[PDB]
């Protein structure tokens, strides 16, 4: 009966998967083996942001590539100045227990959310002084993962009740609901274009999404264990997902498969983020033995590693105009590198 | 001298925000962040509800504020959250002293693998289990007067011959003190195969009447505080 | 359940009967644009001389 | 993609020997603490058996202890249980779990009603 | 948002005058707070500044040491004493707020002050173009300034001002270092320059858009204006 | 009059190890962690102190071994030799208020009475060094000098007050750890014994010998025995910084975290 339509499911795996095998005669090093390599690169802590009492879930960065927001588990959105180290604006949260944060691309407004299934807009840019609270979007069952601001009043949410859902800030409402992940979903990705997003969740699988209608384009499969962060290419035609197998994997939206894996033997921990840098040249992972590595995108070999944190990288960021990265951790320190 | 006007007045604005961030230090680590754990069996909302009387539809987080002896505590009871819980569970690696509550009268196995995972877990080792060996009065009740039996669910525990007692409760048959303590053995035998020293687990034998279970935390937290200072002032 | 299977297969006929472009393409289209953004990536040729985080 | 397919299962006798097995593709195998989970009618999912990353340490339920034995050919990708004189109780569905993360001795939420890398499973039944 | 003051009127050559101000619509104490005074026909003069958490408190070289700008964040009020008032400094008092930090806009909304009167150097110069400009509604005015001293630190910015002021109410910003324009100021004021003599440029100047072009610099504290052209009908 | 013993030596093995034992702690030291607390000030303290004092032993040990070669030098025996003295009774207030830190810390741990590493314990540095500074710049002058009452007074505050506030501290400690026994508190209770039992060592001996005779000696007649103890004093004052690297930051974990 039903095992039926569960075997037809089979059937189309397969057929997915020699689809996916019958486009890749040669895998991405054949095609990119010629290209020079880039060296050793090496980034030195330029500036440090300090004024986290506890560890630091997120950070983002704004679009002007100075100001920055970061979010920590005692209860803190800072928004730092990050040329000089002046703290902008120091938001009390709600709730201290907050995973994830956003800064609006205008510069007006920040999001955080997080282990409250949450997620508050706050208004930097108010005629008034301090920074308070936009609304609050309550449409979550499980803890929020990712935000990311599409305009002043689109975001997009993802949560730990393995759906993401585009918001309407002025309602507060849901107006749309993505439904394809079987585990929780942990980071987000909008396109360079925001017409799509990429999404990696707990059951070590990336959907490529559609926010016109909120339909999942693609799926992609490659990994071993959950998926902690995905990213966008510069181009918009690929994205690179840090999961917890110790591997960073590009996969491409037109082919629809896995490019390259980024892993050495070395790493055992998992990725806890990902980053391209702004030619997609060079990928940045934080991971769980303390340091981000740069990737080289475009042959999988190591060149630099950021070691410069106590405790485990638990986010990552590069510049909209690609000047630097800085990076959080659980020591509850940000550093900005070049 | 190198930077505006614009730029000095900035740094007055941040070093005004250094003022509140250290007001905030201070309230921040004068506070004993407790996570507690537990499955729908044991009695966990009902240990809150005694520190309550000690002391917003889909929340995803619980929340409550208790103080024993002029010592905030600060209870992250968990709350609108799936199934699945290796990710949110990370959340809270710096706290002072999960309470972890298990049902003792009985899925107790489920609670002894529960246990077994955080113990063992990269994120929550370095963290003090507090377990409270829950529902003591139906482990009374299901063992002296019980067709049931640990026997079964348990095969070692008829060759388990209870160890030398301190001094149980006056009260307690010889059979319910022995599997009053078969079950807190099976716990402590995780919490000590694997968690060396910056670990340990603080076993109690708590009732739905318990009226001292606020102390306990008190008594066990002051001595989990007590390792973290020999460990952070080199005397150890 | 079966409602779960029934949308479980409608999703992969999608997946399924979607068009890829062979894989050379997008590895080329990748490199082409390392290629072409590379003399403006701060990070891999590192700035010459307008760092905004020196000192 | 991480897959995780169950053999064997049956109308065995209630004291009959029947293997389960587990053919595991997706993953590498060796780097997992993989478990056996079941699933009696009428109730939620319960853990069994623990086998380790390499077949060192290993744990069972109280009501399987010696009834049950869990290895796993790590060069045949293949988790297995031999049941032994199946007492007319344990009559479940039986998937075959993984750990969430390699390199790793704790198991969370492998008896979730959600789990992702568990299995289809398997079914036993006794009587007949 | 309102700011309000109180007191002011007649005052003797050595009288003490209590000018306090009333700050009852905002975040007050995020706040730096200038007073700014207008000579009653004539421009309008920098005075005393408090930052926010008063610890950097500059004065001007003309009062300097006389009236003790002070604060008062729970009563929200900045209470200013005044006995000297060398019959010449009794103007219109204007109070400006202004927050620092990158990105924000200072001077953005001043008050009132009312217009108390007696009964009787290395700073910077913001000289103006001829200070009447007459133009008729639809053309393009271009109306500029001048700074003796190169405003162009080297972060990469000028810290030039412009204001407006009308026949009757208070002044505004119109765009702050010489580029943003402010909240509520219409896209046809902008603005460009070179660093020590550049405009501001209007298009359709209505009915409202008339009254006089203040300036202001801020690199260093004198926190200079000029005398302001009145651009008429 | 009774100093013509020279067992050089040891007082150059004591510079080699003190030395190995300083630069390490305090390059350790001057790494940016979230440190722990305001805790690794006072040891930061210490550790100069003790920095100091040893890069002072390499001179008066030439003085000892050659007699007239020191003096040779320049102006620089008077201050060398009073004013870097004030480094073992500055030594000795920034180990015993490590001991009252200690003493608080697991004593009465929910008293935060510990904190603020900026600059509430910095201050507390400032207070000391400058302090005992200005309580030696009204005698500034090895080569003898009429300090009959100096001796006396100080003693009596700077000598034994200490002792009586360090003992009583991990005594008050010691009460706590006796009742995880086996991994921690024997681990502690090692750690304070012999830490209480060395400074006993050194410190107390070194002092009362200097008085009695800042009373007998060179105002009366000794005997060989007493000045060869004189220079025990000497050598195992100097002895310590050899033990301060491993015994306060060698079994604790904090320290050892670092490196
Ligand atoms: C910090 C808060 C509280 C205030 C601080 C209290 C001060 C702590 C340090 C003490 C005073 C400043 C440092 C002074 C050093 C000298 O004073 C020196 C001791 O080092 N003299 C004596 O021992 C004199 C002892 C007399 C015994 C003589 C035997 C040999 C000792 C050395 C002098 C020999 C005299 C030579 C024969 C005449
Ligand atoms: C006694 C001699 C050796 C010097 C005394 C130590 C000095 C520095 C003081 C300063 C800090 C003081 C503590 C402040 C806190 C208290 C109050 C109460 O809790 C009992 C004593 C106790 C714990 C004090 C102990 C005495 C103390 C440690
Ligand atoms: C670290 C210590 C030495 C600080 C300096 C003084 C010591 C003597 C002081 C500091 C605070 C004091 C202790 C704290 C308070 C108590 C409780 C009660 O029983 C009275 C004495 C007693 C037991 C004190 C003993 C003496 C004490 C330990």
């Amino acid at each position: 009966e039903l095992d039926q339509l569960r075997q037809e499911a089979e059937q189309l795996k397969n057929q997915i998967r020699d689809a996916r095998k019958a486009c890749a005669d040669a895998t991405l090093s054949q095609i990119t083996n010629n290209i020079d390599p880039v060296g050793r690169i090496q980034m030195r802590t330029r500036r440090t942001l300090r004024g986290h009492l506890a560890k630091i879930y997120a950070m983002h960065w704004g679009t002007d590539s100075r100001l920055l927001v970061s979010a920590s588990q005692d209860g803190k959105l800072i928004i730092w100045d990050s040329y000089t180290t002046n703290k902008v604006h120091a938001i009390p949260l709600r709730s201290s227990w907050v995973m994830t944060c956003a800064y609006a691309p205008s510069g007006n407004y920040v999001a955080c959310g997080g282990l409250d299934n949450i997620c508050s807009i706050y208004n930097l840019k108010t005629r008034e002084g301090n920074v308070r609270v936009s609304r609050e979007l309550a449409g979550h069952t499980g803890y929020l993962s990712c935000c990311r601001f599409l305009d002043d009043n689109q975001i997009v949410t993802s949560s730990g009740d393995t759906t993401c859902a585009l918001w309407d800030i002025e309602t507060g409402q849901q107006t749309t609901t993505f439904t394809g992940h079987t585990g929780d979903v942990m980071s987000l990705s909008l396109a360079p274009d925001t017409r799509l997003f990429v999404s990696g969740a707990c059951d070590a699988s990336a959907k490529l999404w559609d926010v016109r209608e909120g339909m999942c384009r693609q799926t992609f499969t490659g990994h071993e264990s959950d998926i902690n962060a995905i990213c966008f290419f510069p181009n918009g035609n690929a994205f690179a997902t840090g999961s917890d197998d110790a591997t960073c994997r590009l996969f491409d939206l037109r082919a629809d498969q896995e490019l390259m894996t980024y892993s050495h033997d070395n790493i055992i921990c998992g990725i806890t983020s990902v980053s391209f840098s702004k030619s997609g040249r060079l990928l940045l992972a934080g991971y769980d033995d303390f340091n981000c590595n740069v990737w080289d995108a475009l042959k999988a070999d190591r060149a630099g590693v950021l070691a410069g944190h106590d405790n485990r990288v638990s986010c990552l960021g590069v510049t909209d105009d690609g000047m630097a990265v800085a990076t959080g951790s659980w020591d509850s320190f940000l550093k900005i590198w070049n | 001298c190198t930077l505006s006007a614009e730029d000095k007045a900035a740094v007055e604005r941040s070093k005004m925000i250094e003022k509140q961030l250290q007001k905030d230090k201070q309230v921040y680590r004068r506070t004993l962040r407790l996570l507690l754990l537990g499955a729908d069996n044991s009695g966990k909302s009902t240990i809150v509800k005694q520190m309550r009387i000690y002391h917003v539809k889909t929340s995803g987080i619980f929340e409550t504020k208790f103080q024993v002896d002029k010592v905030n505590f600060h209870m992250f009871d968990v709350g609108a959250q799936r199934d699945e819980r290796r990710k949110w569970i990370q959340c809270f690696n710096d706290v002072t002293a999960i309470i972890f509550v298990v049902d003792s009268s009985d899925r107790l196995q489920e609670a002894l693998n529960d246990f077994k995972s955080i113990w063992n877990n990269r994120w929550l080792r370095t963290i003090s289990v507090i377990l409270f060996l829950n529902k003591q009065d139906l482990l009374a009740e299901k063992v002296l007067a019980g067709k049931s039996k640990i026997e079964d669910y348990f095969p070692e525990f008829a060759r388990y011959t209870t160890p030398e007692d301190a001094t149980p409760e006056p009260g307690e048959d010889p059979r319910v003190t022995r599997a009053k303590y078969f079950i807190r053995k099976e716990f402590v035998d995780i919490s000590t195969a694997s968690g060396d020293g910056r670990h340990i687990c603080y076993p109690h034998f708590t009732c739905s009447v318990d009226t001292e279970n606020a102390r306990r935390i008190f008594n066990d937290c002051k001595d989990i505080i007590l390792q973290m200072n020999l460990r952070e002032y080199n005397l150890v | 359940s079966i409602a779960q299977a029934r949308k479980l297969v409608e999703q992969l006929k999608m997946e399924a009967n979607i068009d890829r472009i062979k894989v050379s393409k997008a590895a080329a289209d990748l490199m082409a644009y390392c290629e072409a953004h590379a003399k403006e990536d701060p990070l891999l040729t590192p700035v010459a001389s307008e760092n905004p985080f020196r000192e | 993609q991480v897959q995780l397919q169950e053999s064997g299962g049956g109308l065995v006798q209630p004291g009959g020997s029947l293997r389960l097995s587990c053919a595991a593709s997706g993953f590498t195998f060796s780097n997992y603490k993989m478990n056996w989970v079941r699933q009696a009618p009428g109730k939620g999912l319960e853990w069994v058996s623990d086998i380790s990353q390499s077949g060192a340490s290993i744990s069972y339920t109280g009501s399987v202890k010696g009834r049950f034995t869990i290895s796993r050919d790590n060069a045949k990708n293949t988790l297995y249980l031999q049941m032994n004189s199946l007492k007319p109780e344990d009559t479940a569905v039986y998937y075959c779990a993984r750990c969430p993360a390699p390199f790793t001795r704790d198991c969370f939420d492998v008896t979730s009603t959600t789990y992702a890398y568990r299995g289809q499973g398997t079914q036993v039944t006794v009587s007949s | 948002v309102q700011l309000v003051e109180s007191g002011g009127g007649l005052v003797q050559p050595g009288g003490s005058r209590k000018l306090s101000c009333s700050a009852s619509g905002f975040a007050f104490s995020s706040f730096g707070m200038h007073w700014v005074r207008q000579a009653p026909e004539k421009g309008l003069e920098w005075v005393a500044y408090i930052s926010s958490g008063s610890g950097t408190i500059y004065y001007a070289d003309t009062v300097k040491g006389r009236f003790t700008i002070s604060r008062d964040d729970p009563k929200n009020t900045l209470f200013l004493q005044m006995t000297s008032l060398r019959s010449e400094d009794t103007a219109m008092y204007y109070c400006v707020r202004s927050i620092y930090y990158y990105g924000s806009s200072p001077f953005d909304f001043w008050g009132q002050g009312t217009t108390l009167t007696v009964s009787s150097s290395s700073d910077i110069v913001m000289t103006q173009a001829t200070s009447s400009v007459p133009v008729t509604p639809g053309e393009s005015v271009s109306i500029s300034c001048r700074s003796s001293k190169s405003l162009l630190h080297s972060n990469g910015n000028t810290y030039l001002y412009w204001f407006l002021q009308r026949p009757g109410q208070s002044p505004q910003l119109l765009i702050y270092r010489m580029s943003n324009l402010a909240s509520g100021v219409p896209d046809r004021f902008s603005g460009s320059g070179s660093g020590t003599a550049f405009t501001l440029t209007i298009s359709r100047l209505e009915a409202e858009d008339v009254g006089v072009y203040y300036c202001m610099q801020h690199l260093e504290y004198p926190l200079t204006f000029g005398a302001g052209t009145k651009l008429e009908l | 009059e009774n100093f013509k013993r020279e067992f050089p030596i040891v007082y150059l093995i004591i510079f080699f190890w003190g030395v190995l034992g300083n630069g390490l702690s305090i390059y350790v030291f001057l790494q940016p962690y979230k440190k722990s607390t305001s805790v690794n000030v006072f040891m930061l303290n210490l550790a100069i102190s003790d920095l100091l004092f040893i890069s002072t032993l390499p001179f008066r040990a030439d003085y000892y071994l050659r007699g007239s070669n020191w003096i040779f030098g320049d102006l620089a025996c008077r201050i060398m030799s009073y004013s870097l003295y004030v480094n073992m009774y500055s030594s000795i207030y920034f180990l015993t208020v490590l001991s009252v830190v200690r003493f608080l810390a697991m004593v009465h741990p929910f008293r935060l009475l510990h904190v603020t590493s900026i600059r509430s314990a910095w201050i507390l540095c400032g207070i000391i060094w400058i302090l005992i500074m200005a309580s030696s710049i009204m005698l500034l002058d090895y080569k003898i000098a009429k300090l009959q009452t100096m001796n006396y007074i100080a003693l009596v505050v700077g000598c034994l007050l200490p002792f009586f506030t360090l003992s009583i501290c991990y005594l008050l400690i010691i009460r706590v750890l006796l009742k995880g026994l086996r991994v921690s508190h024997r681990k502690a209770l090692t750690t304070i014994i012999i830490t209480l039992i060395i400074f006993f060592l050194c410190f107390l001996p070194y002092h009362t010998l200097r008085t009695v005779h800042l009373t007998t000696w060179k105002v009366g007649l000794c005997k060989d025995r007493l000045h060869k103890a004189l220079v025990i004093t000497l050598a195992l004052a100097a002895a310590n910084a050899c033990f301060n690297p491993l015994l306060y930051y060698f079994a604790g974990e904090n320290f050892k975290d670092r490196l």
